[PDB]
């Protein structure tokens, strides 16, 4: 019966890892967005007059 | 193998002065390339195959 | 027009390519090259007057002084017909004689 | 999820490769980081410097410009920012590059635009004094350069006020 209480946690503490990958892949995409934005307005704003 | 601190590249100091412009006199034209991808393989899946 | 959008320096036409799941796209551009350097004044006076450049900028090789435009070297000699007036010359700062 | 356990890894063996693709993911966001900084940061083919006289037709840059004295060649305005804004089988990576260089870049940049205008974004940078530069940008905004040359004094003393009262609030 032990390793039906590991196996508990284990499901357990696998859930909640999954769920952590999974937000820090959401808000990379978006931080990802804002930096492409960044990139363009440097591009053009400060090489040149837009 | 070496390892070494990289470098952001080379370095010079323009000539900057209150009345004097470079201007050039001739010119080049070149090609370059860009590649985007724009599509990616469409899949399916059956539950009860699976 | 907007800069480094599509090829870096002066962009002049593309052409599309196609990929097995993507585009390519060859970029031309326009390039300059062979920069020289030369003596410069933002105004000239005459007359009491002051001319200003329509397009273009004033040089000199040491003398003489001439009017090019600014992507690519071709003096050319100051006259009343690519030159405009504004008051007289006191309160500009760079002016020289010609 | 096992904390150095023989058989609790035992009975996660028998789950078959949930971990290979969290570290694949993980590894992937932080080669994303990397290559977001790089790609925004540099964009100068080499490393310019502003000049040791700086006569720039009465505009004041010291604000702005790295200051030599301080060991972290940083501007009043980037200490300020900098100023304000403040395991158990986790880790944390160092970015590839550190503070150093993105100042130095900054400075590059900033150093190429006051100096030879937008021409360094396109080819070889080209040197012209700074009036000459405000003259070929307002004739872009639709406005004679006849203007700025009879107005200098009076630009630049307000651009002057403009950035010292940008310090003052932030
Ligand atoms: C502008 O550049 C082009 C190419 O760099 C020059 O054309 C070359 O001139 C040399 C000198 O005689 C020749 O040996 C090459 O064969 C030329 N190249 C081509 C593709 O024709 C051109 O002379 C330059 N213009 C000026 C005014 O210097
Ligand atoms: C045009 O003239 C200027 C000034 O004479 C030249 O500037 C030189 O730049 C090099 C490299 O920075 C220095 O070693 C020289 O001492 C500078 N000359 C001076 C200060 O008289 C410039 O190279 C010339 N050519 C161009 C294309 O600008
Ligand atoms: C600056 O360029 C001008 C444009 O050609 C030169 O003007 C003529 O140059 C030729 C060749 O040297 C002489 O034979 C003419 O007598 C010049 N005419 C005039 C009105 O100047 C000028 O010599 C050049 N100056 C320098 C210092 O290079
Ligand atoms: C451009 O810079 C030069 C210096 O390179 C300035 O010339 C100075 O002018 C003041 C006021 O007349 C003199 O006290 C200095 O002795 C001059 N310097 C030198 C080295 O002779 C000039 O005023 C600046 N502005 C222009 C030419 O419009
Ligand atoms: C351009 O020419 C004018 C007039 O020929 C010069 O103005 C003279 O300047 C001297 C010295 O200050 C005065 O004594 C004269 O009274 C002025 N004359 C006039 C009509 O204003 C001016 O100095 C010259 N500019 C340069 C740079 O030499
Ligand atoms: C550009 O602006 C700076 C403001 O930061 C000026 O530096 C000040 O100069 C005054 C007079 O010498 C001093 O009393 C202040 O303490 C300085 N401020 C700092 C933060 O050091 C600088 O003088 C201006 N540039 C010019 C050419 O006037």
């Amino acid at each position: 019966e032990a390793e039906v209480q590991i196996d508990r946690l284990i499901t357990g503490r696998l859930q909640s890892l999954q769920t952590y990958v999974t937000q820090q892949l959401i808000r990379a995409a978006e931080i990802r967005a804002s930096a492409n934005l960044a990139a363009t307005k440097m591009s053009e704003c400060v090489l040149g007059q837009s | 193998i070496i390892a070494y601190t990289m470098s952001l590249g080379a370095e010079n100091s323009v000539a900057y002065s209150n009345n004097s412009i470079a201007i050039p006199t001739n010119f080049t034209i070149s090609v370059t390339t860009e590649i985007l991808p724009v599509s990616m393989t469409k899949t399916s899946v059956d539950c009860t195959m699976y | 027009k907007r800069v480094d959008f599509c090829g870096k320096g002066y962009h002049l036409m593309s052409f599309p390519q196609s990929a097995p799941h993507g585009v390519v796209f060859l970029h031309v551009t326009y390039v300059p090259a062979h920069e020289k350097n030369f003596t410069t004044a933002p105004a000239i006076c005459h007359d009491g007057k002051a001319h200003f450049p329509r397009e273009g900028v004033f040089v000199s090789n040491g003398t003489d002084w001439f009017v090019t435009q600014r992507n690519f070297y071709e003096p050319q000699i100051i006259t009343t017909d690519n030159t405009f007036v504004s008051g007289n010359c006191d309160v500009v700062i760079g002016i020289v004689n010609n | 999820i096992c904390g150095d356990s023989t058989e609790c890894s035992n009975l996660l063996l028998q789950y078959g490769s949930f971990c290979t693709q969290l570290n694949r993911a993980l590894t992937g966001i932080a080669v994303e980081q990397d290559k977001n900084t790089q790609e925004v940061f540099a964009q100068v083919k080499q490393i310019y410097k502003t000049p040791p006289i700086k006569d720039f037709g009465g505009f004041n840059f010291s604000q702005i410009l790295p200051d030599p004295s301080k060991p972290s060649k940083r501007s009043f305005i980037e200490d300020l920012l900098f100023n304000k804004v403040t395991f158990n089988g986790l880790t944390v990576l160092p970015p590839l590059l550190t503070d150093e260089m993105i100042a130095q870049y900054t400075s590059a940049l900033l150093a190429g635009t006051i100096t030879s205008g937008w021409t360094f974004g396109a080819g070889a940078a080209l040197q012209i004094p700074f009036a000459m530069q405000m003259a070929y940008r307002f004739n872009g905004i639709g406005v004679t350069q006849n203007v700025l040359y009879e107005n200098q004094k009076l630009i630049a003393n307000q651009f002057n006020s403009a950035i010292g009262k940008i310090q003052d609030s932030l």
